[PDB]
């Protein structure tokens, strides 16, 4: 009919849900916690040292054995390391050196990357004749891959610059699902455990859940005022963190929908770079872009440590499937594993 | 991927031959190469080893210092200069190539070989119970083997390799480890070990199972293989 | 305590000593990052030099080049600017023509203020610091041309002078290089692209040069 | 005593060993662990580890220029000490030569040096200039011999006679070429910034190049004018005298130089200064 | 004018359709998962150099 009557519909629901949300607030999470015993100091150490990229570092993912991690650099070439030995198993020489995400498959079969090129490289890494080829080339994409992250072995999804999210299919190279719910340049992206969901992040300074079999976006939360630059899921699939440049942190949940509680001190006006769950969930390790990393505890909302092995902007973090270390990319080309 | 080896044939005593094996459908340089020798009655015999970067070449105690092996990266090409060839050396070589990472597979292809006919301590001992053993099609049968050291390292590794030798046809990798099958094998087939007792069960045999069974150890770079147990249908 | 991981230690050498050879080489050649308004004006400065990222190699002199060409991209730079901190210098490109002509949504808006504006926010970027700039002017005959009967005041209302070229070029030069607010550490190198070709590529070869020297001597504390 | 030339080379000593021990440790272990191995980088880590070794040896130079009476230590070490610090000396000056040339070549080859110039040539230049230096060593070490009186021993050069030679041979290839060589550097640095299409005032090149040039001469001018006026004037004239009290100033300042050196070439670097000051506040 | 108009305002209406739980339960949920595996976190408590595998 006409858009002022759309528009007044939208307030309307945006005040319905407002209310709602409003009305679902019976107590907080800071004020139930108070009666939990702090987790107090924690001391985490540089147990390994790596050394061999010669660029800045800007992605990292852990695989399923929690020993083998894919590191992403702007030398444009990825390296698989072996965190108790240190050890290069295959270096894969990229054709674009602007990749700054990167995935490894759960199998440890395949792994893929991408960056300023909308065109998604996909690597094998278990070839008959022993060298990584290239297994396909994922292209479609208008902006730039800023992240990735293997939804089964077989299957893959993938953030672009641009305000929507595809999902590709390794077997015939197409996307199965295109979202287009976001409003804003798509910077994070996480699979829940079902691996059914998946949250992501946007410049809109918001946060949708979308679903892949249904292909809608399930809820969308709006608690930060600036981009968000990371997003993880909690390990019992019911909530997720996100990182944002307003240096304020905010826990959701899927089934409160909206912010449990933030973390934030005043001395950190720094923006966060990565966030990251522990196998508990009960510690939430997030990189600044200072030369700092702070850990958080995610009921007492306290800083339990602070990780300064680094001497430049922290790009990303990821800790093991195991829980039993976990490492820490920035800019300096180097990667270190605490715990 | 394949492995076509030349240079066989009569030889007199004390001569010397200069083998020769084309790599194809692999990056020959990334591989490293290993020389089995296996006499027409003996089983497999490690002979030579050269690494990737044909560095820390190492020989055994029976060929040690007497020959030489070497290799060319831009041709692909693997070569083994023999000297003062003896009687006792008289027995064909298998070519292998090997990779070594987390979660690798070596020894996993073995060449055709070339007949190589001549004219008229403290290593690792492996020693199998039982060298022939009767099976039927569909039955169960298992291999037992023991050792002399145990092979479990700090680690927790375990360097044992098992391989099938059919009739006519060069070793096959069964299962590396005792842990992880290698690429194409059935799942019908299970390893086991204690450190210093091991065992190869073989569930649902059939007649592509008809060979001879060889065990490998890779603790230490002087290989040595068993007897070799022999399954006669 | 080793049994096998020999080899695997080998392999990680010899993966560490091919990727300080190729960093070696890849340090090796000069990397320049392409930006400007307008696509004419890019395209042309490409084809005289001879989809995302466009990636070029030229090589002048001995000397290796790496051409950055992001005008494809078309999403804020905010989150992906960051990535050319490396570059040795950017290569801002615009036409002079454009000081009558206007784009499509202007709203009363010139296409030669949104130029400068660019051209201020890519210089003053805490990213670039130490990045020098290379700007060319861009259709030179065709401002020339149109110069005769469009005054170049429609623009610059307190431009007051005569309507010709050199003194309406210096004007130009000096009102994009009034933007720079590094005078101590930024440089700006403007040069008036040419019709004819082997002109502007000893230019671009000359600035790099320069910057270079700059560079290392900073580097080493002289200046 | 209360001399005065014993007071300022005591005064200098103290200089020496608090200034550049302190200064020239954190260069070394900032250029050596907290920061990459760039050409620029490993000169600091040579340059460093040469002033160091020099005020370390300060000490003992100076111990034995003091007791060249008697000299009861035996025979060996009149020949091993003085020959190190020789050898220490010529790597340093051969270091800041080197360094001064490569300054003047990355201008005077701009695409020469992005092509050519790697850690691995940096390396190379190194070592090439320690093992010369160790040959510019072994004539301390062969011609020093030992001398006895009638009721004590003396270790010197009794034996061109080797005493001038060597002399003449240090005074040409420790001043003579190595300051030449850096005034033209300079100079050609300085003419080709001052001029061209791009031409800026950039002063503090000019400024940094002079004192440079300032500090390294008005430090290795003494020692070589007293060694060239020691072999024209006998210790008999007063003037002989003079020479004899004051020499102990020469390696003093000789050693100073060493430990201004840090000061100099290493904590110019914009990029240098951050790190130190990170790795302190570290520390600290 | 009405595709990215209508299409929002339906989102947005199907979107608040969902259940919503309270948030104490949310809470105490939350609170009960990470109790749990307290012992299980070898990050939260100090691991022994003998379990660790990165202990030198």
């Amino acid at each position: 009919s006409e858009l002022d009557q759309l528009r007044q519909e939208a307030e309307q629901l945006k005040n319905q849900i407002r209310d709602a949300r409003k009305a679902c607030a019976d107590a907080t999470l800071s004020q139930i916690t108070n009666n939990i015993d702090p987790v107090g100091r924690i001391q985490m150490r540089t147990r390994r040292t790596l050394r061999g990229h010669l660029a800045k570092i800007y992605a990292m993912h852990w695989g399923t054995d929690s020993r083998l991690l894919v590191s992403a650099s702007q030398d444009g070439k990825l390296i698989i390391w072996d965190s108790y030995t240190t050890n290069k198993v295959h270096a894969i020489p990229l054709r674009s050196s602007w990749v700054m995400t990167c995935a490894y498959a759960p199998s440890g079969n395949y792994v893929a990357c991408g960056g300023l090129d909308n065109i998604c490289s996909i690597y094998n890494l278990k070839t008959r004749e022993g060298n990584v080829r290239v297994s396909r080339e994922l292209a479609g994409h208008t902006g730039y891959l800023s992240c990735c992250r293997f939804l089964d072995d077989n299957q893959i999804v993938t953030s672009s610059g641009d305000t929507t999210c595809a999902l590709w299919d390794i077997e015939t190279g197409q996307q199965t699902t295109t979202f287009t719910g976001h409003t804003g340049d798509v910077m994070s992206l996480s699979l829940a455990p079902d691996t059914r969901l998946f949250v992501s992040g946007a410049c809109d300074a918001s946060a949708k859940l979308w679903d892949v079999r249904e292909g809608m976006c399930r809820q969308t939360f709006t608690g930060h005022e600036s981009d968000i630059n990371a997003i993880c899921f909690f390990p019992n699939g019911n909530a997720f963190a996100t990182g944002s440049d307003d240096a304020t942190c905010r826990l959701f949940d899927l089934r409160a929908d909206q912010e449990l509680m933030t973390y934030s001190h005043d001395n950190i006006i720094c923006g966060i770079t990565s966030v990251s769950f522990s196998k508990s969930g009960r510690l939430l390790l997030a990189g600044y872009d200072d030369f700092n990393c702070n850990v958080w505890d995610a009921l007492k909302a306290d800083r339990a440590g602070v990780l300064a092995g680094h001497d430049n902007r922290v790009s990303c973090l990821g800790v093991t499937d195991d829980g039993m270390a976990v490492a820490t990319g920035s800019w300096d080309s180097f990667l270190k594993i605490w715990n | 991927v394949q492995l076509v080896e030349s240079g066989g044939g009569l030889v007199q005593p004390g001569g010397s031959r200069k083998l020769s094996c084309s790599a194809s459908g692999f990056a020959f340089s990334s591989f490293g190469m290993h020389w089995v020798r296996q006499a027409p009655e003996k089983g497999l015999e490690w002979v030579a080893y050269i690494s990737s970067g044909s560095g820390t070449i190492y020989y055994a105690d029976t060929v040690k210092g007497r020959f030489t092996i070497s290799r060319d990266d831009p041709k692909n090409t693997l070569f083994l200069q023999m000297t003062s060839l003896r009687s006792e050396d008289t027995a064909m070589y298998y070519c292998v190539r090997s990779i070594y990472y987390y979660g690798s597979s070596p020894f996993d292809f073995w060449g055709q070989g070339t007949t190589l006919t001549v004219s008229a301590s403290a290593d690792i001992v492996m020693t199998q119970a039982t060298s022939s053993v009767p099976v039927t099609p569909g039955e169960s049968v298992s291999i037992s083997c023991r050792s002399s050291k145990s092979l479990l390292h700090s680690n927790g590794n375990t360097y044992l390799y098992w391989f099938l030798q059919r009739p006519g046809q060069s070793p096959q990798l069964l299962i590396y480890r005792m842990s992880n099958l290698a690429s194409g094998v059935p799942d019908r087939f299970s390893g086991s070990g204690s450190g210093t007792a091991f065992t190869l069960t073989i569930s649902r045999l059939e007649a592509e199972d008809v060979g001879v069974y060889y065990c490998m150890q890779h603790l230490e770079y002087p290989l040595t293989f068993g007897a070799g147990t022999k399954l006669e249908l | 305590l080793s049994a096998e991981d020999k080899a695997a230690v080998e392999r990680s050498k010899m993966i560490d000593r091919n990727l300080r050879e190729d960093g070696e080489k890849a340090a090796r050649e000069v990397k320049l990052l392409l930006l400007g308004a307008g696509e004419s004006g890019k395209s042309t400065i490409v084809k005289q030099m001879k989809t995302g990222i466009v990636e070029t190699h030229f090589t002048f002199k001995d000397l290796h080049f790496k051409m950055f060409d992001v005008g494809a991209q078309r999403s804020e730079r905010k989150k992906w600017i960051h990535c050319f901190e490396g570059v040795t210098a950017i290569i801002f490109c615009v036409a002079l023509s454009d000081y009558d002509l206007v784009l499509a949504e202007d709203e009363e808006m010139n296409r030669m203020h949104e130029s400068m504006k660019l051209f201020d926010s890519i210089c003053n970027n805490k990213w670039f610091t130490d990045t020098s700039i290379i700007l060319f002017l861009n259709k030179k005959d065709l401002f020339e041309e149109k110069i005769k009967k469009s005054p170049l005041t429609i623009c610059y209302p307190e431009y007051a002078g005569s309507n010709t070229y050199e003194e309406a070029a210096a004007y130009i030069q000096c009102q994009f290089e009034d933007l720079n607010k590094r005078k101590d550490t930024k440089e700006i190198y403007t040069h008036f692209t040419c019709s004819t070709d082997t002109k502007n590529v000893q230019f671009v070869f000359d600035a790099v040069t320069d910057v270079i020297i700059k560079n290392n001597l900073k580097d080493c504390g002289l200046f | 005593w209360n001399e005065p030339p014993v007071i300022l080379s005591m005064v200098i000593l103290s200089l020496t060993f608090l200034l550049g021990l302190p200064g020239n440790g954190l260069v070394l272990w900032v250029a050596g662990l907290k920061m990459q191995r760039t050409v620029n980088t490993i000169w600091f880590l040579h340059l460093t580890l040469a002033d160091l070794l020099c005020c370390l040896s300060l000490p003992f130079s100076l111990a034995h220029l003091a007791l060249q009476g008697q000299w009861p230590y035996g025979r060996f070490l009149c020949k091993l000490i003085p020959s190190i610090i020789v050898l220490n000396m010529f790597a340093s000056v051969f270091l800041l030569t080197a360094i001064s040339l490569d300054r003047c070549l990355v201008v005077f080859k701009p695409i020469w040096c992005q092509n050519h110039r790697n850690v691995g040539m940096a390396c190379s230049i190194c070592g090439c200039i320690w093992v010369v230096a160790f040959v510019m060593c072994i004539p301390v070490f062969v011609y020093r011999e030992i001398f006895t009186t009638d009721n004590h021993n003396r270790c010197g050069y009794k034996f061109p006679t080797p005493l001038v030679a060597i002399t003449i041979t240090r005074l040409v290839v420790g001043f003579l070429l190595p300051s030449v060589i850096m005034i033209a550097c300079y100079s050609f640095i300085v003419f080709r910034m001052q001029r061209g299409r791009f031409a800026k005032s950039q002063s503090k090149t000019f400024r940094v190049a002079v004192v440079v040039v300032a500090v390294f001469l008005v430090c290795w001018t003494p020692y070589h004018i007293f060694g060239v006026l020691s072999l024209l004037t006998d210790p008999e004239t007063p003037l002989g005298k003079t020479l004899m009290s004051w020499d102990h100033v020469c390696i003093a300042l000789a050693s100073a130089n060493s430990c201004f050196n840090p000061f100099l070439y290493a904590l110019l670097g914009k990029d240098f200064r951050k790190k130190a000051r990170q790795s302190i506040q570290g520390i600290l | 004018s009405i595709a990215q108009a209508r299409k929002l305002v339906e989102q947005l209406k199907m979107e608040a359709n969902i259940d919503r739980i309270k948030v104490s339960k949310a809470a105490a949920d939350l609170m009960a998962y990470c109790e749990a595996h307290a012992k299980e976190d070898p990050l939260l408590t100090p691991v022994p150099a003998s379990e660790n595998p990165f202990r030198e």
